């Protein structure tokens, strides 16, 4: 499609990889183990 | 409801979050961090209902206040929606966002109260209207039913993404001859939380369609080493505005952008 | 300091910024109550 | 210059240890998450999670222990940090890992000897990274004393207690203006290929100092679409190749240089 709007949802793709895909996973894990600290 | 695969990568964006309660703060017990994916479309007020309980049981049953958060010294102006405040305030440093909650000393002349969440939902169709009222002189948002209105509430607090753009293609959607809305919803945030607003169509008499460099040119002339942010990307000049205000905007309708340097 | 010699160290606080500074605080954190469980 | 070797020792890469889904358990277990030393070896950092796993498993389950990153096992006898150059830089952070207690292939897998036997591999590419630089002149006066505290200041993370001896290493006679040849060893898409290593020494035949880009011309000019990475930087091909087999080694004397295409 058009260069900026291939350029725009690559980023977009860029940016939840280095923010969102990286801590998705071990904030669920540190969560869960909290709930579980509750005794 | 165009180009889908832009729109939901935007609704769903995240941020990762680290809450840390403040030391000077009276606690029967020692209180863990709590960690969080922060939508960043939604309101710091609106998705932080379970930190704030978090950290209810480590404090006495006084106080009893009213929770309040902070980012090194500046409290968090809750208006913004959490996306402009991390771009704007801590995209630069490392991750996770170090963000401090508080519980006393609220800073009365330095941040609004939010005392329910239907002061948040006020908030954000003040915000919704004045944006339809330089889209469409305010014709679109008034010809909805109230059912629908309550619809796109209930579609942000839920994070329910097809319910909100149920109600929110209408108002993205403009008269054909004009081939564009009448005004553009922008605000444009230097580096302190005074922003920028002026008026500015999508349309010239040429024909053509304005990018975000032609806006910034007649609006903020200070940039171009600045980088222009927008939901944590960079987009391209020559992106046509009339583009971003129908894809790249917040579910209150407008075009948050941040200017901050580079490194 | 010459180019390649900034260039250099400047990578390296780059890299300690993604991929240390990020996952040291958390990592913490999650071992700590992790011990917890482990003695129930 | 100090400065770079401090922050190359203390470098770190967050990993993700998941125990093989195939493996039985008798609770529920964990990911084991951790910081690993770019400089050091799997062997050395692994008890902890061989430990932490040890837990879950009867002794029946239990067997020799080895990593995997996504099909292809993982040398115990190349750095941490150079293994995650070669093979996971563009994956997403942290590095996820899958541990093993079965099914060890003994046709494409070194045994994980004794911790003692590590030690003997570092060892030896010390001597050989110290006969290419010095004739073999320098550690060949050491006592058998600093030996083990080269070692042992590697494996316990003490910086100054490993660079007490290892500055001896990295000096050389005025007259000679640089060591006689660099150590090094380049890697190019796998582990599995043979890494190359040849004589070339960091001082030209007019008296200049030779770059990375010369290293590169005469021994891989393949690098010259692809990327040269050293301890997760791209060095300026300007870099002069003394200066980074000064600064830029991994603990055992040598230029662990990896090349891989973009991005």
């Amino acid at each position: 499609f058009p260069r900026w709007k291939r350029h725009i949802s690559e980023q977009l793709r860029r940016r939840d990889r280095l923010q969102r895909q990286a801590f998705e996973e071990i904030i669920l894990q540190y969560n869960k183990l909290l709930e579980k600290s509750d005794l | 409801t165009d180009d889908k695969d832009v729109l939901r990568d935007v609704w769903f964006g995240r941020i990762p979050t680290c809450f840390t309660l403040y030391q000077d703060e009276i606690t029967e017990r020692e209180a863990e961090p709590y960690y969080l994916l922060l939508p960043r479309v939604s309101y710091l007020t609106l998705v932080t209902d379970k930190v704030k309980k978090h950290f209810q049981k480590v404090m006495r049953q006084e106080d009893i206040s009213e929770i309040w958060f902070e980012y090194e010294g500046t409290p968090l102006k809750w208006h913004y929606p959490i996306g402009l405040l991390f771009d704007l305030l801590a995209s630069s440093s490392a991750l996770p966002w170090n963000i401090t909650v508080h519980f006393k000393s609220f800073p009365e002349k330095d941040l609004l109260h939010c005392p329910s969440k239907d002061a948040i939902d006020a908030h954000f169709m003040s915000c919704m209207k004045e944006a339809d009222a330089l889209k469409h002189k305010s014709q679109v948002i008034n010809e909805m039913q109230k059912k629908d209105h309550k619809q796109l509430w209930m579609g942000l607090q839920n994070d329910r993404f097809d319910q909100f753009w149920a109600i929110n293609r209408k108002l993205m959607e403009y008269p054909a001859e004009e081939n564009g809305f009448r005004y553009i919803p922008f605000r444009i945030y230097q580096t302190t939380t005074p922003f920028i607003q002026k008026l500015f169509r999508p349309v010239a008499a040429d024909g053509q369609l304005h990018t975000l460099g032609d806006l910034l040119k007649e609006v903020c002339p200070s940039a171009i080493k600045n980088q222009v942010m927008i939901h944590g990307i960079e987009p391209m000049l020559e992106t046509p505005l009339q583009w971003l205000s129908e894809h790249l905007s917040y579910p209150d309708n407008f075009l948050h952008i941040s200017i901050i340097p580079q490194p």
